[PDB]
């Protein structure tokens, strides 16, 4: 993908603004319960689960994995890709669900900051790191 | 489709949204433009496409009036909406699939402004809701 | 939604197709399969999951079983399909992205089997159903 | 993207068995019926106009083109890419659809000849030649 200097400088911005124990516990507790049929990964109130706000977390630091990697996206997630293929079952599909809830939480947090502009750099980031993960 | 509880989401919460109507479809209209460049030939006619725009901040005025009316004949969408149907499909000929874009636009907006209000219990039934009127406003496609 | 010529075009279209009903479903569930690899997890408890199958075989026979319901229950899909709804989304919990994906291998199958039936506009109307089919199939969900 | 040497073998043997001139025409003219609002690029009877049934012929000629660079597909059709994007106003959803024509089509001529996995290597192909249309 091409990134431009401005879109570097606002995904940069805004993970090292992000509170990661808020965003993600948040972001995924809307998920399950906007989508109630991602729930099925985790078989064991949902804004409370202390197991939920667990990988919400784990979610925005393998993100934050790929903020420093802008360059090599694709190389950065296989591995992370194949445990929820293989592995976990995750229909690719549920991905790009997170990422809506992701960007609707952040928009909440951010207000009025959250511009146009913003908005199209965060989810060009998303789009590629979805489709990372949706490929192996 | 929207259960009784659904209804009742969606009018709780559009009664404290409904005030600044024109507000979000501005902000929300700007976005999709801005974020889906794919989408700015259907408004190329105006001169001013932009963010600011006289033009852009009176349609926005009618997309809400058009979500005001779905709020209203919410026990049926595809009666209340089937006039704008029929428009967007023969006369704007506006590709279906950016119903859901503008949704998504939506959502996000009125995530921005009352972050308190949109909690995830209004989230699945205004997404619900939303997805009734993108699928009333296909109705006439085909 | 399904207009009076859609309707007729589907159920003209059955009762030519609807010999090869069990066939149908046994090819279409094979290539669903493999050519999307997501949706054999929905299928590991059987011992042999592959195209030559008994388990998928006597699969494909329900899953058709199911098309000619909707068929016969195609004046109103969601309370028709009601049963199978609550099923798919509390019993299997299948994810509701895989209908489309069935669908279209229905599609592809039958194009395989009845080129000379399946016309652009029996296309057009069986489409729609099978819309309407997965529709109701996902009714349950939220 | 990654491609298998069996893959590479029936994407090549699929299309040198095709007739251009059939398939082309039929899978546009569906394509147009099917999905009525793509409609509005040949406005300036579908089974049997010309310019419809000269595009198709066009689109097959163009798939042609990335099955000769498999290993260079984004870059064979950024051109095409930004003609109907820029010029043409096309959206890139209409990809998907005119997609699932063709496979439909081609389904009908092949007959049974048209396995399971002649299926999955033609998709993957047009998978990836529909993602470098619509992404610029
Ligand atoms: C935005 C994309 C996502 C990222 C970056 C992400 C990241 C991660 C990471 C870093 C782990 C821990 C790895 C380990 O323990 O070795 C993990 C585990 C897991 N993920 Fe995700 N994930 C994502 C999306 C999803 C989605 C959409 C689902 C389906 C709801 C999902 C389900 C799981 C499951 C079931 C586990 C194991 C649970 C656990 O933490 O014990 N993930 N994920
Ligand atoms: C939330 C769903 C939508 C609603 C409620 C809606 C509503 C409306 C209404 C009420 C008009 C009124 C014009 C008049 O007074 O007759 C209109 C016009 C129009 N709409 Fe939509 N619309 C929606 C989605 C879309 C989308 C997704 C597009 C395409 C990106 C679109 C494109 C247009 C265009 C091009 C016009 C004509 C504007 C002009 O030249 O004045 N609409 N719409
Ligand atoms: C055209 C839409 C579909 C129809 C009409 C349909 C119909 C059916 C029927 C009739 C049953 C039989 C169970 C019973 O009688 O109690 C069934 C079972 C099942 N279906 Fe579906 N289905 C559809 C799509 C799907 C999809 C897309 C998946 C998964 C990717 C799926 C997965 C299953 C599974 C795993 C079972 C249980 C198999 C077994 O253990 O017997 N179905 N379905
Ligand atoms: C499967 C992907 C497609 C390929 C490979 C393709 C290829 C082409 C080519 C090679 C041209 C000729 C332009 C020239 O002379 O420079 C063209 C033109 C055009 N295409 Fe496409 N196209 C595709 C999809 C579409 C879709 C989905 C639409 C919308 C239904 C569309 C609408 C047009 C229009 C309106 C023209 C200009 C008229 C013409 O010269 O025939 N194309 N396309």
């Amino acid at each position: 993908v091409e990134w431009t200097d401005k879109e570097r400088s606002i995904i940069s911005d805004i993970f090292s603004h992000m509170d990661y124990d808020d965003i993600g516990p948040k972001a995924l507790s809307r998920c399950l319960i906007v989508y109630p049929w991602t729930q099925r990964h985790f078989s064991g109130a949902i804004i409370g689960n202390a197991n939920v706000a667990a990988h919400g977390i784990k979610v925005l630091h393998g993100l934050d994995r790929g903020v420093k990697n802008m360059d090599n996206i694709a190389a950065t997630y296989a591995d992370l890709s194949t445990l929820h293929s293989e592995k976990l079952h995750v229909d690719p599909d549920n991905f790009k669900l997170l990422s809506d809830c992701i960007t609707i939480v952040l928009a909440a947090k951010m207000g009025h900051a959250f511009t146009a502009e913003t908005q199209g750099a965060f989810q060009k980031f998303l789009a590629v790191v979805v489709s990372a993960l949706g490929k192996q | 489709s929207l259960s009784d509880k659904d209804k009742a989401a969606v009018r709780a919460l559009w009664s404290k949204i409904g005030k600044s109507a024109d507000a979000i479809g501005n902000d929300a209209l700007s976005r999709m433009i801005v974020v889906y460049p794919q989408t700015k030939t259907y408004f190329s006619h105006w001169p001013d496409v932009t963010p600011g725009s006289p033009h852009i901040k009176a349609h926005g005025k009618k997309v809400m009036g058009g979500i005001a009316l779905a709020v209203s004949k919410i026990d049926d969408l595809k009666t209340g909406l089937m006039e704008l149907s029929e428009q967007h499909a023969y006369k704007l000929r506006v590709d279906p699939a950016n119903f859901k874009i503008l949704n998504h636009c939506i959502l996000v907006v009125i995530s921005t402004m009352f972050p308190k209000e949109f909690t995830p219990e209004a989230h699945v039934s205004l997404d619900k809701f939303l997805s009734g009127v993108a699928l009333a406003l296909a109705e006439r496609y085909r």
